[PDB]
RNA sequence: UCUCCAGGCAUACGCGUAUAACAACUCGGAUAACCAUUGUUAGUUAAUCAGAAUAGGCAAUAAUCACACUAUAAAUUACCUAUAACUUCUCUGUUAACCCAACACCGGAAUGCCUAAAGGAAAGAUCCAAAAAGAUAAAAGGAACUCGGCAAACAAGAACC
RNA sequence: GAGCUACCUAAAAACAAUUUUAUGAAUCAACUCGUCUAUGUGGCAAAAUAGUGAGAAGAUUUUUAGGUAGAGGUGAAAAGCCU
C-alpha cells in the first residue's frame, strides 16, 4: 500500500502523549523538560 | 404547413434558461403524483441548508421578520363579522386556577427554576380540557375533535433569493430556506374547515415590511437536516383541519424580564411573533394536506386561530392563508397575501389568596369561549 | 477591569464594584450590512 | 411499598396486607351499564380503530413511536372518548381529573 | 447561450485565515487569463445548533415493528427515605475551494441525506509520419499461436487427476 | 515512540435487492480484500492506474478513546509487525 501518511493527526491524542502534564508525570520526562530549556527551546512541549 | 420545433431552451445545456427547464420536470412530476404523500416527499426529499424559524424567540422585533419571511399583513383587532351560564364557566374555569396552584399535592420538582411554568402548564391544560367539555353540548364539533398536548406542527417554505458569497459555490443563485417547529401546549384539530373570515383575493392598503439586511443579522442561524411538513398528526388522520392552538410562552420572554431588560417595547411584539410563526405553519401544513403547493396555490383560504398566554395575560389571534405561491418564481405576479388579526393582551386572573381566585375578569374568559364556539359552515 | 483581582465571592458577600475601569473601547464601522438600530463595538478579550 | 416494588408473590401478596378478598370478574351492576344499548356511542368502533391507529402510528413524525410516548397518549385519548358523553348524560361536570398525584397511607 | 460529463449537500475529525473586497503584477500556480500569490482593509453574532447538594434503602423476567415465535452467543440515571437550597443567561465553538500523503499529488479519508433541482469540463494552436499505448470492425480458416488458450472472444458450458 | 502496524479493553456504528432457509447458506451492490494480465518504472503513486477478479449477517467491516516497548511487546509462525 502507499505509505508516508502514517501521521493521522488528533489533538487529544497529541497533548496525552507529548503534554505538560504528560511530561512532568515521571522523573524521565522532568528531564526531558530540563534538557530542553538548557538547550534553550522556544517549545518546551506539544 | 410547416412544423417549426418550438423555441425553447435546450434541456441539458449548462445555462440559466436550460436549468429553469430542469427545474419545471420535476415539478411536473408533483403535479402528476396521485397521492398527496409523494407530493410532499417529492418536494422534501432533498436537505439543503435552512434558517431555523423559532415561534417563540428572543429577537428584537422577530415579528416584523416573520411577516416578511412569510407575506403576512398584521391587521390589529378582530376579523370583521348564545349564553351558556357564563357562571357555569367561571366556576370551573375558577377551580382550575385553584385545584392546581392549592389543592392538588405533587412531588414538587428538583429544580426552583422550574416550579413556576410547570404550574403555567397544569393550570392552561386544565383550563382548556375543561372549556373544551363544556362547552361540548354547544358545539357538537368539539365533541369529535382531537385534542392534541405538546404535539409537532412542522412547515417547509422557500422564499426568496440571495447569491451564495464565498467558496467554490460563489456567484451561484440559491433559494432562502426556512423551517418551523413548534410544539404548541395544546390544540384542537377537527375534520371538518372552518369558515373563512375574508374573501379570498381580500385587498388592504397595509404593505407587509421590507427587510434591508439577511436573516442572519435578526439572530437567526442555518442548519441542514430533515426538511417536514407536519400538521400534528400525519396525512392519513382523519382530523385534517385546524380549529384552536394553544401557546405557553417561557419563563425566559416573560414581561417582568423583558422590562427588566429595557425592551419594554417588546412585551406584545413577543406575542405578534408566535401567532404569525404557529399558526403560518400550521395552515400552511394543512394546505399541503390538501395538495396545494407554491405551483398549485390554494383555491381555499385556510384559517385557524390561537390564543397566547404567558401563564396570566392572555392574547387571542386569528390567522388566514391566502397565498402558498411565496418563492421568486411562484411570488412573481401574486396579488394575494396571508393575514393575521390581534388583539392586545389582558389578565385572566389576578392573584390566588387563601382559596378564591382574585381580579378574575370576565372579558377574556368570553374570548376563549367565542373561540371554542366556531364551527365548521 | 483587566489585568487586576476580583474579590472571590461567597454566600452573602458584597457587590462587585469597579470605581476606576480599565477598559477602553472603540466603535467601529460596520464591515456588513446591519440593522439600523444595531451598533459595532471592539471590545477588550476580557470584557462581556 | 412504592411504584418500583414488584411483589414476589403477586396478587396473593397483596390481597394479604391489605386484608381483602378477591371475586374475579367485575360487578354486575357494572357490566350492565354498557350491555344497554343506549351507552352506544356514535361510531364506538370507528373512532377507537382510530385512536389505537392515531397512538400507534399517526401521532408522531417517526417511524415507529416508542412505548414512552404512545402509551400516556393511548388512554388519555380514551378518556376523552368516553369524556363525550356529557351530551347525553349530564352531572359529567361534576368530576374533574389531575395529573401525577401522590397517595400515601400507614 | 450552446455542447457534453455525473457523488453532491451537511456534520464529525483535522487544518488555522487559504475566507471577502480592493490595490498590486516581483515571488507563488509547473503556462497564460485570472488569482489560490504580495500588501491593505474587512469578517464567524445562539437560553433552542454545539461545548463545560449530601446520606441511606433496592433491583430475577433482552433485542429484533415485540404480538405470535422460537432461539442462543444470554444482551441497559430510575423509583423510594430523610436533609439542604427557595427564581437563573454568563463563558466558549461558528469563515473557506480546507485534512493525511515533501506539491493545486489519478492515492488515503467516518457518518446522515439524497442521485442531479446539487456539482462539473476530457481539447493552449496546428498537424495527422514512424515506433509506442488504448478502443472498435474482420474475407477464408478456427489454437495451426504459445513454456502454457497468456491476452482477447458473437464463448463463459462438461468432466477428470 | 503503538495517531502506522500486531493484538487487546471500553463506548459506538454500517450491511440494499433477490433466493434459501433459519445459515461463518446462495446470486450480487455499498463496503472489505488484492487473483491474473497490461500500462507505469525519478511514475498520478518511495507500491499507483485501468481492466479482470475474492468475500460481502460475519472468525465481517468501520469509527473514537485507552493498554502492552526493545534483554522487550504483539504474532490464526510469514522469524510477520512494533511510524
Ligand atoms: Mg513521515
Ligand atoms: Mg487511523
Ligand atoms: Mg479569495
Ligand atoms: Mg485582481
Ligand atoms: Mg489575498
Ligand atoms: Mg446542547
Ligand atoms: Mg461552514
Ligand atoms: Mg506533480
Ligand atoms: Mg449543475
Ligand atoms: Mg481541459
Ligand atoms: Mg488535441
Ligand atoms: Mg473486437
Ligand atoms: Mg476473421
Ligand atoms: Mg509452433
Ligand atoms: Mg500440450
Ligand atoms: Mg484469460
Ligand atoms: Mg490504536
Ligand atoms: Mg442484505
Ligand atoms: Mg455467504
Ligand atoms: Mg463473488
Ligand atoms: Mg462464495
Ligand atoms: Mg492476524
Ligand atoms: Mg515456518
Ligand atoms: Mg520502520
Amino acid at each position: 500500500r502507499a505509505r508516508g501518511n502514517e501521521y493521522q493527526p488528533s489533538n487529544i491524542k497529541r497533548k496525552h502523549k507529548h503534554g505538560w502534564v504528560r511530561r512532568l508525570s515521571t522523573p524521565a520526562g522532568v528531564q526531558v523538560i530540563l534538557r530542553r530549556m538548557l538547550k534553550g527551546r522556544k517549545s518546551l512541549s506539544h | 404547413v410547416a412544423r417549426y420545433p418550438p423555441i425553447v431552451a435546450s434541456m441539458t445545456a449548462d445555462s440559466k434558461a436550460a436549468r429553469q427547464r430542469r427545474v419545471q420536470r420535476w415539478q411536473a412530476t408533483v403535479h402528476a403524483a396521485p397521492s398527496v404523500d409523494e407530493k410532499i416527499r417529492i418536494l422534501t426529499k432533498m436537505q439543503f441548508k435552512k434558517y431555523v424559524v423559532h415561534p417563540q424567540i428572543s429577537a428584537l422585533n422577530a415579528d416584523r421578520w416573520y411577516q416578511s419571511f412569510t407575506k403576512t399583513v398584521f391587521v390589529s383587532g378582530l376579523p370583521p363579522a348564545p349564553s351558556l351560564d357564563l357562571a357555569a364557566l367561571r366556576a370551573a374555569v375558577c377551580d382550575c386556577i385553584l385545584q392546581e396552584q392549592v389543592y392538588v399535592r405533587r412531588r414538587r420538582p428538583r429544580s426552583l427554576f422550574d416550579r413556576r411554568q410547570a404550574l403555567a402548564s397544569s393550570i392552561l391544560d386544565q383550563v382548556v380540557r375543561t372549556l373544551v367539555n363544556l362547552l361540548a353540548p354547544l358545539n357538537p364539533v368539539l365533541s369529535t375533535a382531537a385534542l392534541d398536548c405538546k404535539r409537532s406542527v412542522d412547515f417547509y417554505w422557500l422564499r426568496g433569493e440571495e447569491r451564495i458569497p464565498a467558496g467554490h459555490r460563489k456567484g451561484h443563485i440559491d433559494a432562502l430556506r426556512y423551517q418551523i417547529n413548534d410544539k404548541p401546549h395544546n390544540q384542537i384539530r377537527i375534520s371538518k374547515q372552518l369558515p373563512e373570515f375574508v374573501p379570498l383575493d381580500y385587498s388592504i392598503p397595509t404593505e407587509i415590511p421590507v427587510m434591508k439586511c439577511k436573516p442572519d443579522k435578526l439572530p437567526l442561524f442555518r442548519r441542514q437536516y430533515e426538511n417536514s411538513i407536519f400538521t400534528g398528526s400525519k396525512t392519513a388522520d382523519p382530523c385534517c383541519y385546524g380549529h384552536t392552538q394553544f401557546h405557553l410562552i417561557p419563563d425566559r420572554l416573560k414581561r417582568e424580564r423583558l422590562i427588566r431588560q429595557n425592551q419594554a417595547e417588546q412585551v406584545e411584539a413577543v406575542f405578534r411573533a408566535n401567532a404569525i410563526a404557529s399558526l403560518f405553519a400550521w395552515t400552511g401544513a394543512q394546505a399541503m394536506y390538501q395538495g396545494f403547493w407554491s405551483e398549485a396555490d390554494v383555491t381555499r383560504p385556510f384559517v385557524s386561530q390561537a390564543v397566547i398566554t404567558d401563564g396570566k395575560y392572555f392574547s387571542f389571534f386569528c390567522y388566514q392563508l391566502n397565498t402558498l405561491a411565496l418563492t421568486v418564481q411562484a411570488d412573481q405576479n401574486n396579488p394575494r397575501k396571508n393575514l393575521c388579526w390581534g388583539s392586545q393582551s389582558q389578565p385572566l386572573y389576578e392573584t390566588v389568596e387563601d382559596n378564591d381566585v382574585k381580579g378574575f375578569d370576565d372579558g377574556t374568559l368570553l374570548q376563549i369561549v367565542h373561540f371554542l364556539l366556531n364551527k365548521p359552515r | 477591569a483587566r489585568n487586576v483581582l476580583y474579590p472571590l465571592y461567597q454566600l452573602g458577600g458584597p457587590q462587585l464594584r469597579v470605581f476606576r475601569t480599565n477598559f477602553f473601547i472603540q466603535l467601529v464601522r460596520p464591515g456588513t450590512a446591519q440593522p439600523e438600530d444595531t451598533v459595532q463595538f471592539r471590545i477588550p478579550m476580557e470584557m462581556t | 411499598f412504592h411504584q418500583r416494588c414488584r411483589l414476589l408473590e403477586g396478587m396473593k401478596q397483596a390481597l394479604w396486607l391489605t386484608k381483602t378478598k378477591l371475586i374475579e370478574g367485575l360487578p354486575k351492576k357494572v357490566l350492565s351499564l354498557v350491555d344497554d344499548p343506549a351507552n352506544h356511542i356514535e361510531n364506538q368502533e370507528q373512532r377507537v380503530l382510530d385512536i389505537i391507529s392515531h397512538a400507534r402510528l399517526w401521532h408522531s413524525t417517526e417511524d415507529i413511536p416508542k412505548r414512552e410516548t404512545y402509551c400516556p397518549l393511548i388512554v388519555d385519548s380514551l378518556i376523552q372518548l368516553c369524556k363525550s358523553q356529557i351530551l347525553k348524560h349530564p352531572s359529567l361536570a361534576r368530576r374533574t381529573s389531575a395529573q401525577n398525584c401522590t397517595l400515601a397511607t400507614t
